């Protein structure tokens, strides 16, 4: 069980950790989150009381270092930082617990939600999408744009997701124009799985990381990227059985976790109707289809 | 973007552009089988590719053999259209390739777009106009060459004959579409109108009668009256 201490809480902010969140009042004595389960990535995110715009946040893995939050009054935000002084860090942490100024990561033992949402997400891959290699953790916010968005301005702040484009040379072999556009198995399995992602787990990892960024920060291009990756699978006739079964599990827990009040912007009607009802894999997402119908039959 | 009445004169500027119409690409007769079931028989079709400024028509004949052993032929027809258009573009010298291709049916955008990925600076556009290019097989000379073909074949026509010697592209296109519109609403009358006078002939190298300027006015007025009449009959106005 790991700890992420906070130096102070100078401004009224709603703090989130994973799918949990807490309201913290201006100069409320809040000093960290304890009992964070080792073994998964995590994300700690923020939404100031005054600016309900720009949600922001840090992906991290506690095995990679000791991290803490400190409000910066110049830049006006809660910053994640690393303490290299291991001794000095257990000291801050043990004394904040003694004073009991820290919330417990509130995990129900029956609950596999966070695991299910992060099963394939690996900190090493997050840092390739969010290049900032002097930090071991990764900042994302509501407004950051993706590499594909930028092609149609600042690349230092980009989400370097894998670019998927159904009407590109990459996607379409010469002489197989009609075949490859109606059946994306080539693009999926040769170009993306074997070529770029190397295996299905890195594929699902990005898929999952994109969903989580859409959900936690309303990052619009992450949403676009999650839909793309779902659609490419669902629009391929030939997909390993193990991928189809895992995908049904992945989408299930993502649909399950989405705030009900947000289904309108975060869920692309065209993609979901195509995947669940028209695509080659209509019959392969039984749990994702049952849960979608019982929760968002309007969208369909 | 989409082509409509607002930007209509753009068709006559000096940017090379082509219309593509696929309505006569996949043509069937529907008949009954011995057991009483319905079956189709395909006949030859054509892609109607036309430069509206110059009158040049690239009539690509689609031989029934193309369909042999294929499923989802109506879907396949859009892709075959787009294959053949793309090959036409490629066969053209660079300075002859169109800057734009305007498809008369939106369902052609994705096939052509995919087939054209090698020409990213050729813009593929839909249109809102309700153009009558489907009646292209009502022009006796085009329908004849299509129905006689025994292999895939490309045939070059100027669809304006020699009009541009005497009238603009704008006016030449408005005549063409008026002619075809009438041929489409009522072919029998439309064709009656064009041939009634045996003394006005079609040159061997032309599609339409060699009307004088004054006769074209009477023809265009006769075609306009035809179209308006058929409208009241359709809708009871």
């Amino acid at each position: 069980m790991n700890t992420v201490p906070f130096t102070s809480a100078p401004i009224e902010v709603t703090i989130g950790i994973d799918q949990y969140s807490f309201n913290v009042k201006e100069n409320q004595p809040f000093h960290g989150i304890k009992d964070i389960p080792i073994g998964h990535v995590h994300v700690i995110h923020f939404q100031h009381a005054d600016n309900s715009s720009m949600r922001y946040g840090y992906w991290f893995d506690c095995r990679m270092g000791n991290f803490y939050i400190q409000y910066d009054p110049k830049d006006g935000l809660y910053k994640m930082m690393e303490e290299r002084d291991g001794a000095k860090f257990e000291n801050i942490v043990h004394n904040f617990k003694e004073r009991q100024m820290m919330v417990s990561y509130p995990k129900i033992d029956e609950d596999d939600t966070w695991y299910n949402l992060t099963e394939f997400v690996q900190m090493d891959k997050i840092r390739k999408i969010v290049r900032k290699d002097e930090n071991q953790f990764s900042y994302v916010d509501s407004s950051m744009t993706t590499v594909q968005e930028n092609e149609l301005s600042d690349p230092a702040h980009s989400l370097n997701y894998t670019v998927i484009n159904f009407k590109s040379r990459e996607a379409i072999r010469p002489g197989h124009e009609m075949e490859d556009f109606l059946d994306k198995s080539y693009y999926l399995n040769t170009v993306m799985l074997q070529g770029i992602f190397k295996n299905s787990s890195n594929y699902f990892g990005e898929l999952q990381f994109a969903f989580l960024n859409a959900m936690f920060f309303g990052n619009y291009g992450s949403s676009l990227q999650w839909h793309a990756m779902i659609e490419l699978i669902c629009s391929s006739a030939t997909v390993p059985k193990h991928m189809l079964d895992k995908l049904d599990e992945i989408l299930y827990y993502q649909i399950k976790t989405l705030p009900e009040q947000y289904s309108d912007i975060l869920l692309n009607e065209r993609v979901w109707n195509i995947c669940l009802y028209s695509s080659f894999q209509k019959n392969s997402l039984h749990n994702t289809e049952k849960i979608m119908e019982n929760k968002y039959p309007e969208l369909l | 973007g989409a082509m409509n009445s607002s930007n209509y004169a753009e068709l006559f500027n000096n940017d090379i552009k082509l219309f593509v119409d696929d309505t006569n690409v996949y043509r069937v007769t529907v008949h009954k089988t011995f057991e009483g079931n319905v079956a189709t028989k395909a006949i030859n079709g054509c892609i109607f590719t036309l430069n509206p400024k110059t009158g040049h028509l690239f009539l690509k004949i689609i031989h029934t053999s193309v369909w042999a052993g294929q499923k989802r032929l109506s879907q396949l027809a859009k892709w075959k259209t787009a294959e053949e258009v793309s090959a036409l573009v490629r066969s053209l010298p660079k300075e002859e390739q169109p800057k734009q291709i305007i498809v008369t049916r939106k369902a052609m955008l994705d096939p052509l777009e995919v087939h054209m990925l090698d020409f990213p600076n050729i813009a593929i556009r839909p249109t809102e106009l309700r153009l009558p290019f489907s009646a292209a097989m009502s022009i006796d000379k085009l329908s004849d060459v299509v129905m006689k073909a025994t292999e895939p074949q490309m045939v070059l026509f100027n669809i304006y004959d020699d009009w541009l010697d005497r009238i603009s592209s704008y006016t030449a296109f408005s005549r063409l579409t008026l002619l075809l519109r009438a041929l489409k609403t009522n072919e029998e009358s439309a064709k009656m109108i064009l041939l009634s006078d045996p003394t006005i002939t079609i040159k061997s190298y032309h599609l339409w009668p060699s009307f004088t300027d004054e006769q074209w006015i009477t023809i265009e007025s006769q075609m306009r009256d035809l179209i308006l009449t058929e409208y009241g009959r359709k809708y009871n106005v």
